[PDB]
């Protein structure tokens, strides 16, 4: 509902210069597996197709049915599900200041 | 006197050995080309 709308996206040049190209090429793999999911991120945005009711209504001779169907779609409005591995991806992150510290002494050495 | 000669002449030739093998031209060869190789990279957490 929230957070990460498509039109996110971190700064991909100071990253490819910053990894050592082939030595890292997994990143190579990396952007290429985000951009796949950048396709699923192309389809299906926030809203869904609007859908005009009353065409439906006046078409059908009984309309009770599609003002139920209408109170049933507007009552059921499901948000959105819940992160699963953040916790992980912040332990790892904490993992890797440390990394960045222990790496960044090393190389003032 | 031939045994002072030997010995005179032994001598010598040990100090001429000697002279030899010190005659040499000492050399720097070894540049930084090795520490252009060691480049260390971090691991990145993928």
């Amino acid at each position: 509902a929230s957070k990460r709308i498509a039109r996110s996206s971190i700064d991909w040049a100071k990253m490819a210069e910053s990894v050592p190209e082939s030595q890292k090429a997994m990143y190579n793999q990396f952007k290429a597996k985000s951009d796949g999911y950048i396709r699923k991120a192309l389809s299906y945005p926030e809203q869904p197709s609007p859908i005009n009711w009353e065409h439906y209504r006046k078409s059908l001779t009984n309309p009770a049915m599609v003002d139920a169907f209408k109170k049933q779609y507007e009552a059921l409005k499901v948000p959105y599900p819940e992160d699963k591995v953040s916790s992980q991806i912040d332990a790892q992150e904490a993992e890797a200041k440390k990394e960045i510290t222990k790496f960044i002494q090393e190389s003032r050495g | 006197p031939w045994i002072m000669v030997f010995l005179v002449s032994m001598a010598l030739l040990w100090a001429i050995m000697t002279m030899v093998f010190f005659l040499y031209q000492p050399r720097s060869v070894s540049s930084a080309k090795g520490f252009s190789d060691r480049t260390v990279y971090l691991n990145w957490k993928w």
